[PDB]
């Protein structure tokens, strides 16, 4: 299957990753042998600024965020990114003192991979945060359903106060599946969600039909199935 | 009774009305860019497949 579970992550990291593949096969082929390498100090400066901005932005998010998992997981990525950046600098220097440096070939590759690796981690960590947001809403609706085995028409205002929530979720999943790169995963999200919204009316109706013992379980069942789907969503959201 | 539904509806169950994600992604693109240049410049414009690269880009323009 694909390597980057997101269409955005992949659009950014796939090229770099491949580009690094070109190089390895080249050095291995000797395509760059006895060749003088143009001054890379400027380009490496570029990357150094770029990485600096990213880290600055990351540092802000880690500060102003409410996600505790996020707070503990982003910082390492910054370190990785920054150290990688140091290998690139040295490499720039070793090729300035010796345009034909062969050893310098290693901190360039190691540096590049470091940046790519570090970035993906930052990106993966943030996505996980994004997922917890979707999971937050979901877990809500699940609780909100638990509050169904305690409802006269006096106490369907309940169905009215649910409408918006059910929409936020439907939006999150819809917009989420448009991003996943694992097609299977997408179908599961889409099917599950479809089932949840199809089963909504049936739930409201099962509750009116509450006006004996049979009407009760036809209700309890409906919340079971809706819960199963919503739980299925949460699971698939984490794969 | 009706506050229960709100006591949990407070767990982010409303409209959103109305940058960090785009910002992050932006900067990650910045890094991708600088890094990609740095490597296109080290290799130099030599050896690699650049024509099959152009065509592929033109081809999926008759599509994308």
């Amino acid at each position: 299957m694909p390597v980057f579970h997101t269409r955005t992550i992949e659009s950014i990291l796939e090229p770099v990753a491949q580009q690094i593949s070109h190089l390895v096969i080249m050095h291995e082929e000797g395509e760059v042998d006895g060749k003088a390498i143009p001054d890379l100090t400027a380009p490496v400066a570029a990357v150094q600024a770029a990485v600096s901005n990213l880290v600055r932005v990351g540092k802000e998010t880690v500060q102003t965020t409410e996600d505790q998992i996020l707070k503990r997981d982003m910082p390492p990525a910054f370190i990785k990114v920054e150290n990688a950046c140091t290998k690139l600098v040295q490499a720039a220097q070793m090729l300035q003192s010796d345009p034909y440096s062969v050893p310098a070939r290693d901190y360039l590759i190691d540096g590049s991979r470091g940046i790519l690796s570090g970035t993906s981690d930052l990106l993966l960590t943030f996505d996980e945060a994004e997922v917890r947001k979707i999971i937050r809403v979901c877990k809500g609706i699940l609780e909100y359903l638990t509050v169904a085995e305690v409802v006269t028409m006096e106490d369907v205002t309940y169905t009215k106060n649910l409408g918006p929530g059910m929409t936020k979720m439907a939006k999150m999943i819809d917009e989420r599946q448009q991003e996943l790169t694992h097609q299977e995963h997408r179908v599961m999200l889409v099917n599950s969600m479809n089932t949840v919204k199809e089963l909504l009316p049936v739930l409201i109706s099962a509750m009116k039909i509450f006006v004996i013992e049979e009407a009760l379980k036809n209700r309890n069942f409906t919340v079971e199935k809706m819960s199963a789907e919503i739980n299925e969503i949460i699971r698939v959201l984490q794969l | 009774e009706e506050r229960l539904e709100s006591i949990i509806s407070g767990a982010a169950l409303m409209a959103d009305s109305s940058d960090r994600r785009e910002r992050i992604v932006a900067e990650c693109n910045a890094v991708r860019q600088a890094l990609q240049d740095l490597l296109s410049e080290y290799m130099g414009n030599a050896g690699r497949k650049e024509r099959s690269d152009a065509l592929n880009s033109a081809i999926d323009k008759m599509t994308k």
